[PDB]
């Protein structure tokens, strides 16, 4: 006198299953990477500025050594 | 019972303005497929060592 097997849900049922988008933000706002960029550009300009003045003084320098060795 | 697709209307306010011009100026999304890809490059791939394993069978 064996009872009915079959394959069936557990009872109550079966755990939700999610089918909807989920698609976060994940993001920054478009001021702050516009901020963040031109602070860069800014740093960079300034550094450039000192660098290439020093290298205007170098050359210069090296001019002045090959005026003192043409003659 | 339906839904609807792509029929939704952007906000015309200055912040969202602003944030869809960094969108196209930044690439924000295209960075956000870099990162799906970089993030499936260090998960397990799903390849199987045949022969020396095989695939799963039934009766």
């Amino acid at each position: 006198a064996s009872k009915v097997k079959q394959d069936m849900p557990p009872p109550g049922g079966y755990g939700p299953i999610d089918y909807k988008r989920n698609l976060p933000r994940r993001g920054l706002s478009g001021y702050s990477m516009f901020a963040v960029g031109i602070g860069t550009l800014l740093f960079g300009y300034w550094s450039m500025m000192k660098w290439n003045r020093e290298r205007r003084r170098l050359q210069i320098e090296d001019f002045e050594a090959r005026i003192a060795l043409m003659p | 019972t339906y839904k609807f697709v792509n029929m939704r209307e952007p906000s015309m306010d200055m912040k969202s303005v602003t944030d869809r011009a960094a969108q196209t100026l930044l690439w924000t999304e295209l960075v956000r497929g870099l990162g799906m890809t970089l993030s499936y490059l260090f998960r397990e791939p799903a390849t199987i060592n045949y022969p020396f394993e095989k695939g799963p069978l039934s009766p």
